């Protein structure tokens, strides 16, 4: 089934691989070659996760596929000692990368720019930082995070407290600022569009004049219809990127407590006062 | 909608697959029961 | 039972069947690599 | 019960039957591999 | 019909499909016979 | 080699937009408006004018009083040294009352200044809420922005007022400092046993991460369909252009389901405000009806169990 | 357990608060998915998707809400999803043939997909009445009538660093194949959005110098060497860009015609764009 | 079975075959490097 | 769309490449088995 | 008092009042469960 | 009381009543399972 | 199918009630077997 | 085998092959570095 | 060098110089106050 306007858009072309062979839709999903791959990768990784779950516990929150011991270095591990995690990592990476390449096939077919696959490549960059880049720099795949709903929260807790106060990480304070600011911007953007198209009952749908006037009335500046989506993309992508920066520098480029990092600020010759 | 003849051809294909699938399932469970019965007694297995 | 192909395009069922076989073969081969008895390259004893 | 196909689309039902029984059968085989008396790969005593 | 296959095309694809399926299955049957001779996978009542 | 809709290449400047006419009881807007080339690259170039009414002025006055109290106490803590103020800028704070005062009014230098700063800050944000509400109503808009702001207010009040009041001490509240309120955030989690196991903190993060996910998805989609004037989203809601169809088809083909030009902003609006609402509820639950969140998670079977890797420590004082 | 919050031997207040939020989150998710189904619904199940070989309508789950009335500024209560757009889409005879009869097969255009509105070249059925501002002015108008706008946000930047504050008037336009299509004669601006939207050009390079054509700004890469490079379409293809009904106005429909035509170039402008990398 | 190419486009299947078999070959080689007895670089006794 | 002639030409190139790839791979496994057999015995390797 | 129903939509007030009644009943019942004296499932002795 | 269906949709109310009673039936069973005197699966002394 | 007539609604209803009766009947037997394995209503002492 | 170049643009094949060679060569060298026998710059002894 | 002002706008050069001089004198005065030896109001001895 299709949206009542969808038929005319379902044309041939836009693929990067596979050509006509996979260029079709199953229900609403466009398939493409990267959809077949993202399906094989996703099913493989999910079924491997459930196998790992069957060996410890089926409780959804307590399922955990953990990375190997640090003593393994970069070697591939036995399956039940983190080798299962490593296969799931290469399956998830492939699932993410083929998902973005597939969104690139969908982008070209609808004549859209590649903003969505690239914006997703930032999210893939952050996961790659967590499971590939940072474990590489530190020298062991065991530095990646476990695949479990509650077991990866203990990883975040302990890795954060490896630096004794992770709030003082300068790149983390920047990434948190970008995360808080982008949901603030999302609240304003979503709210303002709803406020115009859904005014008080008995009022006409308003214009982009009212949108600019509203924020110029409130804060004295309005970024506009186009600016809100550039800034919205900018804030969320910087949120992802500075997440990657904050974690890649935690351990490969800083092994002490993050509060100590601010010792350079306390020592600036301008304001030492002693 | 489908006619009776189309729907009967659907159900002929379904009944063929259903019988093979259930027949293999019945045999498989009879083998699994001969191997290790899965209903515990009052004292376990 | 030949009429199943009056319903499903041969290209799509073959793509789905082969994708299913690829997932299945890897899962079973990997599950055996997880076990101590059937990890053939690991080479445990019985 | 051929009148069932006067209600439910036979194609989409068959696809749904194969995907659902796939996940169900993986689920049950995995449940047995989680146990100690039915994990045929581990081969524990019964 | 859906998929636009004539009845003869459906019957011809069926025979090649069923042939390819029996050849694929037969090799698996042989591989399982070799695998069973190596290490049986149905434990006895006392395990392995 | 395609234009990426990241910076506005060609800009056109006209007269300053004075805004839509207000009802004949509102204060006059300010007369100050200028155009910025730098801001015009990202979006609208005009800076100002700004409205200021009863609620706006009183919110600013209450807020300035709060900022002066915090700033003067911050400066006083470093013996009034502007140099030492810059050196310690992230570390200084207006400290909340010590635990011994409970919910009473403590002396100025023992949390009294904190309580006044918290009161005036609360008043300014509440008046700012009324300002956001009235500016929308004055234009004949819905009050969605104000209620989304009210949702952020509730977490702010839950953290600083309601939860400390439910606990019976102003000491539980958060000091007005940069690193100190980060110290409060960490200590809060330490005290009540790993806020990670708080489910409403989990949900809060779900909607926070989903908000960044949504804005990234939506912002990228509007820029990608900018060739079809997607960013003129009001026209697409009332008159579905091809951009609205390509945006919806893009996500329908990707993840199997889509939104509309209007429903995407409902998804993002609810994700933004649910993040801050589950946040407030999670804060109100801890200390009051959950003592230790890890022990709560153990009770409800959510704590992972870890095999032996080390020799477990034993409390000598057991 | 015991203490404040215990509701039974196992249930506590935080847990039941959580399930209370689960019920709300579901009702919100269902509500949000219904708001999702006000454009393009009900789904059009074609005959070749159903075993009974009859076209149908699928509501999906959750089913779409009742129609929604947007009262408009000019005094016109429009209903969503709009009846005229649905009626246009269901009746339009596409100039394309499915590459296969089964459901999900892509359409292969028969004639010229760019002028026939196939795929990335497609247009929606929109209003033919040109948009107005809140005050009644013409919303999208060229700078010759919208004379209160001058090109360039900053006069000093436009005068001393014109590279970053350009004025594309008089610029040569090149297509994806590097050929010269003509000269930019005017810029169209949205009085509400305060942005350029279209670059009107003449066809002095590939047609009549007196002909006028609109180039959407998001398809134009205004360079630093007084040349505007359009990657969407070949220079020869600027001649078939749809013309305005009136030389000084554009309806929302013609915006979808013009942006649609350039978007179609992304696949059909030159051979091989449809073809994969490998 | 030359008829297999009247369903699957041969040009695209060749490309898919190379990328897929590259992944599988790297996977198998990496698996052997993980084992003790078939890590040819480490050279543990057999 | 593809005719029987152009299909057979595609299968012709498939067979030449398949047999060369399969032939060299068979030699690889015979050398690998000559080096270290990968099927463990009752005591392993 | 009947003119209350020419001011507000009868269905809307019915939906709002029932929602308030449902929430209040749930809140009170769980308020009693959290106390010692009025926990009927807990079976506490007074 | 049949006039109740001239205010609220019968089609909508029936469906939301099944969903609403689904949650309520699940909730009460789960509340009893969370006790000790009424957990029939545990079968604690009463 | 959406606009079923009275005779088609009566015909569907009878088949629905027959399917539900068979489904319930098989489940009832399943419960009679499950009770034979392990009863699930404890006495005052427990199990 | 010259017919192969009737099927693919030679430029896209040269890009594809040299991309495999670049990544494969780096990985093989890096794996050799990671060993304690074929790490040439580490001065491993045998 | 008189032609320097036919290129650079005098107001922007003077604003730029004044901003640099203000920041620089503030920074030098602050650096001196931070040292023990040149803090003229700290009143230390040499
Ligand atoms: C709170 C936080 C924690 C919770 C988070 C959430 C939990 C985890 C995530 C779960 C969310 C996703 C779940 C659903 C995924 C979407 C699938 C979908 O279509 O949704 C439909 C559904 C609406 O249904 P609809 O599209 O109106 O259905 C209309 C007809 O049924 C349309 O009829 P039709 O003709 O389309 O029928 C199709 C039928 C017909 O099938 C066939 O005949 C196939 C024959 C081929 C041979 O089957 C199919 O073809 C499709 C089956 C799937 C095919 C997959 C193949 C993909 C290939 C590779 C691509 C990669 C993927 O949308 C959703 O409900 C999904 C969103 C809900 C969750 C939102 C996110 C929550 C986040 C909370 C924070
Ligand atoms: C303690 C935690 C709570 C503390 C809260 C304190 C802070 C309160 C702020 C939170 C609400 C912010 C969002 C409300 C909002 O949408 O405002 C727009 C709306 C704009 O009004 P307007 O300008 O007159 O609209 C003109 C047109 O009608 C244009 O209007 P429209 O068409 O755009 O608006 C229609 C809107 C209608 O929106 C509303 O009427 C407000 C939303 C109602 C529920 C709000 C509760 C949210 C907080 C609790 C959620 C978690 C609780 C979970 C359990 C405890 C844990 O659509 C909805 O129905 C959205 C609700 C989703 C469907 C209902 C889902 C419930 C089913 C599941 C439960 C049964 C199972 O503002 C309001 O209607 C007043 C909301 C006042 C809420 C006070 C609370
Ligand atoms: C005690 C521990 C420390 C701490 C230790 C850490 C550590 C360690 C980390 C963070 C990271 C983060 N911290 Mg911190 N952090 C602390 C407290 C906080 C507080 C707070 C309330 O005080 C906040 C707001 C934050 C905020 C943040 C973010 C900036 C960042 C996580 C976002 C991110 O990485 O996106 C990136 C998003 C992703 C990586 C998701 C990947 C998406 C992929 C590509 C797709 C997946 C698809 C999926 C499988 C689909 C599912 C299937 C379908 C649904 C069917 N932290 C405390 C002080 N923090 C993380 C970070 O920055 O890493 C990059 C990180 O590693
Ligand atoms: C020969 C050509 C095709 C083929 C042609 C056909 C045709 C024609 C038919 C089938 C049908 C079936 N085929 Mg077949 N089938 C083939 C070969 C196989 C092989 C095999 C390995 O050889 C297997 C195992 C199967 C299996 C099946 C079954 C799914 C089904 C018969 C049982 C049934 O009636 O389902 C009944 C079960 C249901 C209706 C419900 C299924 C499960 C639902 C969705 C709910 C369970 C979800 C589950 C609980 C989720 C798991 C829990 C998660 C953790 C959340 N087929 C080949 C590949 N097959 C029949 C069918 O599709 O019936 C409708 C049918 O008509
Ligand atoms: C000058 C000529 C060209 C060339 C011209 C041709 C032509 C013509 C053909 C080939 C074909 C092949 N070529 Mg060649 N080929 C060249 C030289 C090579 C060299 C080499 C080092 O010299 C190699 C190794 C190969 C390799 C191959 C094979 C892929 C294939 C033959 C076997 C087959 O039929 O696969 C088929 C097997 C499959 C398709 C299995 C599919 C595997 C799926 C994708 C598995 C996916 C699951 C995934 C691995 C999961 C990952 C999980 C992990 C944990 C990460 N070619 C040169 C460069 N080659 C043939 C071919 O590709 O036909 C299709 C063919 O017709
Ligand atoms: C970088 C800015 C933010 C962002 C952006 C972003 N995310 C995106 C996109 C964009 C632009 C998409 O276009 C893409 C999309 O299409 O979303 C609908 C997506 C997406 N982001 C998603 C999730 C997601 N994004 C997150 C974060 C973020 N995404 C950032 C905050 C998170 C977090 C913070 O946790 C999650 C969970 C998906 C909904 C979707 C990508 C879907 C995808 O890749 O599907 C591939 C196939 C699968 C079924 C995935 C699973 C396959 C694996 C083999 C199994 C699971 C392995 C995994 C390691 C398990 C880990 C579990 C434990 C951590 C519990
Ligand atoms: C959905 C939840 C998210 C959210 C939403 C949200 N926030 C909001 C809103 C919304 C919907 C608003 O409408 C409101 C707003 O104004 O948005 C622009 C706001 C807002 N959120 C703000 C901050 C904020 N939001 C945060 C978070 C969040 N906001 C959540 C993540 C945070 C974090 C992460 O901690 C912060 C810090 C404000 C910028 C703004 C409300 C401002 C406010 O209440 O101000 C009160 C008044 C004062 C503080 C007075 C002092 C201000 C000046 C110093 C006075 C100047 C005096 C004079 C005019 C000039 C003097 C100088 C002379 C030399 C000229
Ligand atoms: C000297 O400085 C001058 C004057 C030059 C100006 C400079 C000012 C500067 C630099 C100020 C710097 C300020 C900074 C950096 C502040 C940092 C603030 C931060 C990070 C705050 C973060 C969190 C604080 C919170 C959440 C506070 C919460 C407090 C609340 C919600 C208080 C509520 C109190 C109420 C409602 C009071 C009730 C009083 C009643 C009446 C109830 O008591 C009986
Ligand atoms: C550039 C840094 O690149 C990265 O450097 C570090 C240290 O040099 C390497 O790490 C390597 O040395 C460390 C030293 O403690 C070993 O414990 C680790 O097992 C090893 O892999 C990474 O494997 C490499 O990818
Ligand atoms: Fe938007
Ligand atoms: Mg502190």
């Amino acid at each position: 089934a299709m949206l009542d306007f969808e038929k005319k858009y379902r044309v041939r072309g836009g693929t990067l691989l596979g050509g006509d062979l996979f260029d079709f839709w199953i229900g609403p999903f466009y398939v493409g070659i990267f959809g077949v791959l993202t399906a094989i990768f996703a099913v493989l990784g999910t079924v491997l996760i459930i196998y790992g779950a069957s060996q410890d516990t089926f409780n959804l929150w307590q399922i955990s596929i953990a990375p190997p011991d640090l003593s393994y270095g970069l070697a591939l591990a036995p399956m039940m000692e983190g080798g299962l995690w490593q296969i799931i990592t290469v399956c998830a990476l492939g699932a993410f990368i083929t998902w973005a390449l597939r969104q690139a096939e969908i982008s070209k077919k609808l004549g859209m720019g590649y903003h969505v696959p690239v914006a997703f490549a930032v999210a893939i960059l952050a996961y790659a930082t967590l499971v590939v880049f940072r474990p590489l720099l530190m020298g062991a795949w065991g530095h990646g995070f476990p695949y479990g709903i509650l077991s990866h929260l203990d990883w975040v807790s302990n890795v954060g407290y490896q630096y004794l106060h992770f709030h003082y990480n300068p790149a983390h304070m920047l990434a948190v600022t970008f995360f808080f600011t982008t949901t603030l911007a999302l609240a304003l953007h979503g709210g303002l569009i709803l406020s115009v198209t859904n005014p008080k009952k008995g009022e006409p749908v308003k214009t982009a004049e009212h949108e600019n006037t509203f924020f110029r009335d409130v804060i004295g500046y309005s970024i506009g219809s186009l600016g809100i989506h550039r800034l919205g993309l900018f804030l969320a992508l910087n949120a992802g990127f500075w997440s990657a920066v904050c974690i890649i520098i935690s351990g490969p480029f800083w092994t002490r407590g993050w509060p100590e990092w601010w010792n350079w600020w306390l020592n600036v010759p301008i304001w030492s006062w002693g | 909608n489908v006619s009776d003849e189309e729907a009967k051809e659907f159900h002929a294909m379904f009944s063929q697959a259903f019988t093979v699938y259930i027949g293999v399932a019945v045999v498989a469970h009879i083998l699994a029961w001969a191997w290790r019965p899965w209903i515990p007694g009052d004292e376990g297995f | 039972m030949w009429r199943l192909w009056k319903l499903y395009d041969p290209r799509r069922v073959l793509i789905g069947i082969f994708s299913w076989l690829a997932v299945l073969a890897l899962v079973i081969h990997f599950i055996l690599l997880s076990t101590d008895r059937f990890n053939w390259v690991g080479g445990a004893a019985v | 019960m051929w009148r069932m196909w006067k209600i439910l689309d036979y194609r989409r039902t068959v696809v749904l039957a194969h995907v659902g029984m796939a996940v169900l059968a993986l689920l049950i085989h995995f449940i047995l591999l989680s146990t100690e008396n039915f994990n045929w790969l581990q081969g524990n005593p019964y | 019909s859906l998929t636009g296959l004539s009845d003869e095309e459906a019957k011809e694809f069926h025979s090649i499909f069923m042939q390819s399926f029996l050849i694929f299955t037969a090799v698996a049957v042989v591989a399982h016979f070799l695998a069973w001779a190596w290490r049986p996978w149905i434990p006895g009542a006392e395990g392995y | 080699a395609e234009y990426q809709n990241i910076f506005t290449r060609v800009q056109v400047r006209g007269p300053t937009d004075p805004g839509v006419e207000l009802p004949a009881a509102d204060w006059p807007r300010t007369k100050g408006a200028t155009h910025s080339w730098l801001l015009g690259k990202i979006g609208d170039a005009q800076v100002g004018p700004i409205y200021l009414g009863t609620t706006g002025v009183m919110s600013i006055l209450f807020g300035i009083v709060s900022i002066v109290i915090i700033g003067m106490n911050m400066l006083a803590s470093v013996d009034w040294s502007p140099l030492e103020f810059i050196r310690q800028f992230f570390w200084v704070a207006l400290e909340p009352p010590p635990p011994e005062y409970g919910l009473s009014l403590p002396p100025l230098n023992d949390g009294g200044w904190w309580l006044i700063a918290g009161f005036t800050l609360t008043l300014s944000v509440l008046l700012w809420f009324a300002r956001t509400y009235n500016r929308a109503r004055a234009l004949g808009l819905g009050t969605h922005v104000a209620w989304a702001f009210a949702a952020a207010i509730f977490l702010f009040l839950a953290i600083g007022f309601i939860w400390p009041v439910l606990m019976g001490s102003w000491a539980k509240s958060v000091p007005f400092g940069i690193f100190p309120h980060l110290d409060w955030t960490t200590a809060f989690s330490l005290r009540y046993g790993n806020l990670y196991y708080n489910p409403f903190h989990m949900l809060s993060i779900v909607f926070l991460f989903g908000s960044a996910l949504l804005f990234a998805m939506h912002g990228a989609t509007i820029l990608a369909a900018g060739r079809y004037n997607a960013e003129r989203e009001i026209e697409q809601i009332t008159d579905r252009g091809t951009a609205a169809e390509r945006s919806a088809l893009f996500w329908r083909w990707t993840m199997g389901f889509n939104a509309t030009m209007e429903s995407i902003h409902r998804w993002g609006y609810w994700f933004a405000i649910l993040c801050v609402i589950t946040g407030g509820i999670g804060i109100l639950l801890t200390g009051t009806v959950v003592e230790n969140w890890y022990l709560w998670g153990v009770h409800h079977g959510i704590a992972p169990e870890y095999p032996e890797f080390f020799t477990p420590a034993v409390d000598p004082a057991a | 357990m015991e203490g404040t919050g215990a509701l039974t031997d196992y249930m506590n207040v935080a847990q039941m608060t959580l399930y209370a939020f689960w019920l709300f989150l579901a009702g919100l998710i269902v509500y949000l998915r219904m708001e999702d189904k006000r454009e393009g619904y009900p789904l059009q199940a074609e005959a070749n998707e159903n075993c009974n070989r009859t076209p149908e309508k699928k509501l999906g789950f959750p089913a779409p809400p009742s129609p929604k009335v947007f009262k408009l500024a000019d005094g016109r209560s429009i209903q969503v999803p709009r009846a005229e757009k649905t009626d246009y889409e269901l009746n339009t005879q596409l100039r394309a043939e499915p590459t296969a009869p089964w459901d999900g097969a892509p359409l292969e255009p028969t004639g010229n997909p760019m002028v026939d509105g196939l795929g990335p070249a497609a247009w929606a059925k929109r209003e033919d009445e040109p948009e107005v501002t809140h005050g009644g002015k013409q919303k999208i108008c060229p700078l010759r009538v919208a004379t209160e706008f001058e090109v360039g946000m900053s006069r000093d930047v436009a005068r001393f660093w014109p590279e970053i504050d350009p004025d594309p008037r008089g610029y040569q336009v090149l297509g994806c194949d590097g050929k010269v299509a003509g000269k930019i004669v005017d810029i169209w601006v949205d009085r509400g959005e305060l942005r350029p939207m279209y670059l009107e050009m003449d066809l002095s390079g590939v047609g009549s110098s007196g002909d006028r054509v609109l180039l959407p700004i998001n398809f134009a890469r205004v360079g630093y060497d007084s040349k505007v490079r359009v990657n969407a379409i070949t220079g020869q293809q600027f001649t078939d860009v749809p013309r305005l009904r009136e030389a000084d106005r554009i309806s929302p429909q013609e915006e979808d015609f013009i942006t649609g035509y350039f978007g179609g170039g992304v696949l059909y402008a030159v051979p091989g764009r449809t073809e994969p990398f490998l």
